[PDB]
């Protein structure tokens, strides 16, 4: 995943 | 006729001799070795035995005796000595040879304040019982004499007043493992602890001194080197200085960028008196650098960076030149001259180079690192503007002057700033690379501080580790090792403490790592390649693609699990750009090896899930960690087959790995006919490396007419370096046998 | 340490390609  | 020889023990005093005990021990230590004479050793140590000598001296003497026989022709003496030392050190710490149970040892050490108390909080007696089953104290027998000397001297937990040693190498490794994976889910925690423990105890992964000596103890300071960038203001100068002082107090190597400090003569910026220029501040940084060292000169190292076109460049370039007025010399700091394409081109076309104070040419400094087009535009513009204070120098004079000083001191380094930004993991428009660290291997984003606790400042750090190319069998063992190296360092990032707010900011923001190799030379010798003929180009290409591919795969795997670094959006990685897309084009002409890995799969996997860490590789030198593994240093060819070290315990010798079979395979440093071979290899490695490589240039006067190295050759090697995309150039070595 | 001959030829360099 990539933070948000 | 009962002529005995009374040995004295640790306040248990008197007792008769036991020369048969000694022989047994010796005989044991020799087990498996070839060409070592136990008799020889006994002869040489028994002769210095005197009536009431303590047992501890019997061990020292037998140890030295063995150590003094170390040679190229009898290399197993290093193990015979090491094992004797290991044996002695067991008795010294435990009273027996057999290490206590892990739990017991950890408990005892925690009561004594030598180990962090959190170890017992984080792990159950049963969990310690289990780690103990992973441990193999027999691996202590694989260290070479110099390695034990190092562990004994600067790794094992000990009392430096009394001299008492409290632990054994295997506890070191097992607890380093445990601390770094302490926060893992019970489900996987101990599988990781074991995997890593193995990796480090069997020398596949090397770890920096601060880590090896500290993790497991109460400290939280593990910094090897920091990178600070000074703004053109007393506030920043002050802050920079303050930061340096805190950091040298913790033994860190300092890389300072002081290129924006306005030149001497420039106007007072309402209160800030920079009429006096750069030097006075440089001097101030040097005292700051040396503030926590021995006399006011011994220990505390730094490298200061500035653009080649800075207005005081000619005064700057000769700061370490000993023949000069004391006021105009800052000799105990190395300098890093920053160059780009346009500078070189001016050299090539025999044209002039215009010097400017950064204060006077709006946009020029930023453009210099981030956009070459713009730099060219602003540069030519400002050359024509007669309002702008400037000075002209024939490019040849300037280059020679720099190379001259580089030649004489060996410590005037180069940094190719375009290369650092056109071929980097970062977007130059948002987080450019505008400096390196002390040994010119680290390349990371930095922002100037306005106060020591400024939260909008950024300091880059050195989070390091290395793969032993000598201990892997195939490059596919790097996938497992990349996982372990990346995971352990990433944990360290959250484990350790940050003395300055701006240094936490960078670590938590970009989670930058610098993992490199050691044992390169020995690796090339096993594969029958050499450095100077270009025979190792494709193998090097194959080996660095494997290193970088698996490091990105491990970091990608980690972002999936725990989230990409906060500022992953500032990397080129985030925009689907890979090292294989931005490398210096000319490399195509010196290596045909094809990528063997799915970079396109990884490209998408990175774009989608991101990277835990913004940078993952950097090739640093590493004398100490290399020594522990009996390995050649980083990527450098050895000076000779036997290297010598001084000690209080006598001369320490270490023979290059597998000298027996590979003496003709090695290419010693002064056997290389010149630097082309090596620079080509560095350029190839640079294809895949996120940061930079500490690359050296070496010249031997014997090879030149009248024993003088031509300035031509120096410039030719410099341009060769730039042509194959080399980012930095570190030391220059001169001589023909050392 | 380093003892050099400071004679430089631009003509030779000229033809180099960065």
């Amino acid at each position: 995943y990539l933070v948000g | 006729m009962n002529q005995n020889l009374l040995v004295t023990k640790r306040d248990g005093s008197t007792e008769r001799i036991n020369l048969d005990k000694i022989h047994r021990v010796l005989d044991w230590a020799a087990e498996g070795l070839h060409n070592v004479s136990i008799s020889q050793v006994e002869l040489r140590s028994h002769i210095q035995f005197y009536d009431g000598i303590k047992t501890s001296d019997i061990h020292e003497t037998i140890i030295k005796a063995a150590a003094d026989l170390i040679s190229r022709d009898a290399p197993d003496y290093q193990y015979l000595a090491a094992r004797l030392a290991i044996f002695h050190l067991r008795k010294k710490a435990y009273g027996q040879f057999e290490p206590p149970a892990l739990y017991d040892h950890v408990v005892k050490m925690v009561e004594m304040g030598k180990y962090d108390n959190h170890l017992l909080e984080d792990y159950t007696e049963e969990e310690f019982k289990q780690m103990d089953t992973f441990i193999d104290h027999d691996r202590d027998m694989t260290f070479s004499y110099a390695a034990v000397k190092q562990l004994e001297g600067k790794y094992l937990v000990q009392n430096r007043v009394t001299g008492e040693i409290y632990e054994s190498a295997q506890f070191l490794y097992i607890l380093v493992a445990a601390c770094l994976f302490s926060n893992y889910p019970r489900e996987t925690r101990l599988q990781y602890v074991k995997r890593f423990y193995d990796a480090v105890s069997t020398f596949k992964i090397s770890l920096p001194t601060p880590i090896m000596s500290g993790v497991r103890t109460p400290t939280r300071q593990f910094s090897s080197c920091v990178l600070i960038e000074c703004g053109d203001s007393l506030d920043s100068i002050n802050a920079t200085s303050s930061a340096i002082v805190k950091y040298v107090s913790q033994r860190a190597g300092i890389g300072i960028n002081a290129g924006r400090i306005r030149a001497l003569g420039s106007p007072i910026r309402g209160g800030e008196a920079f009429h006096t220029g750069c030097i006075p501040f440089y001097k101030h940084f040097q005292t700051a650098v040396k503030s926590c060292s021995q006399g006011g000169v011994r220990g505390g190292a730094a490298t200061l960076f500035y653009p080649m076109w800075h207005l005081e460049v000619e005064s700057l370039l000769v700061l370490k030149n000993n023949r000069g007025v004391e006021g105009n010399r800052v000799r105990h700091m190395d300098y890093g001259v920053q160059i780009n394409k346009l500078m070189y081109t001016r050299l090539l076309k025999g044209e002039d180079i215009t010097l400017f104070s950064p204060s006077d040419v709006p946009g020029l400094y930023d453009a210099f690192f981030a956009d070459q087009e713009e730099f060219e535009r602003l540069y030519t513009k400002y050359e024509k503007d007669d309002s702008i204070r400037k000075q002209r120098v024939k490019a040849v004079e300037l280059f020679s002057l720099m190379m001259q000083e580089r030649a004489s001191t060996g410590r005037i380094y180069i940094q190719n700033v375009d290369h650092c930004n056109t071929h980097s993991p970062f977007d130059p428009a948002i987080a450019p690379v505008r400096q390196s660290n002390l040994c010119l291997a680290i390349a990371l984003p930095t922002k100037p501080l306005n106060d020591v606790n400024d939260e909008n400042g950024e300091i880059a750090l050195c989070t390091l580790s290395a793969f032993n190319l000598g201990a892997i069998n195939n490059l596919d063992e790097l996938e497992e090792l990349a996982i372990l190296a990346v995971r352990a360092l990433d944990a360290l990032l959250d484990y350790q403490d940050y003395p300055i707010p701006a240094a936490k900011r960078g670590a938590m923001g970009r989670r930058t790592l610098g993992i490199g190799v050691i044992n390169f030379a020995y690796y090339l010798a096993k594969h029958g390649k050499r450095y100077s003929d270009g025979s190792a180009n494709n193998l090097t290409h194959k080996t660095f693609e494997a290193i970088q591919y698996y490091l990105l795969k491990a970091s990608n795997e980690l972002a999936k699990e725990q989230g990409a670094c906060p500022w992953f959006n500032e990397t080129t990685y985030a925009k689907g750009i890979l090292p294989i897309d931005t490398y210096k084009k000319d490399l195509d002409t010196i290596a045909n090896e094809p990528l063997h890995y799915d970079w396109e799969a990884l490209r998408e996997s990175i774009k989608t899930h991101g990277l835990r860490n913004s940078t993952l590789s950097a090739l640093m030198p590493s004398e100490t960690s290399s020594q522990i593994s009996n390995a050649t240093n980083g990527i450098e060819p050895p000076r000779g087959y036997v290297s010598i070290k001084a000690s209080k315990d006598g001369i320490l010798r270490q023979v290059v790995p597998d000298y027996e079979h590979l003496h003709d395979a090695y290419e010693l440093l002064w056997e290389m006919p010149g630097n082309d071979g090596y620079l080509q290899l560095v350029g190839i490695m640079q294809k895949f490396i996120d940061q930079s490589i500490s690359a050296n240039t070496n010249y031997d006067p014997s090879r030149f007419p009248s024993g003088k190295v031509p300035m031509q050759q120096l410039l030719k090697d410099l341009l060769t370096a730039y042509k194959f995309g080399v980012k930095t150039l570190y030391y220059q070595n001169t001589r023909d046998g050392a």
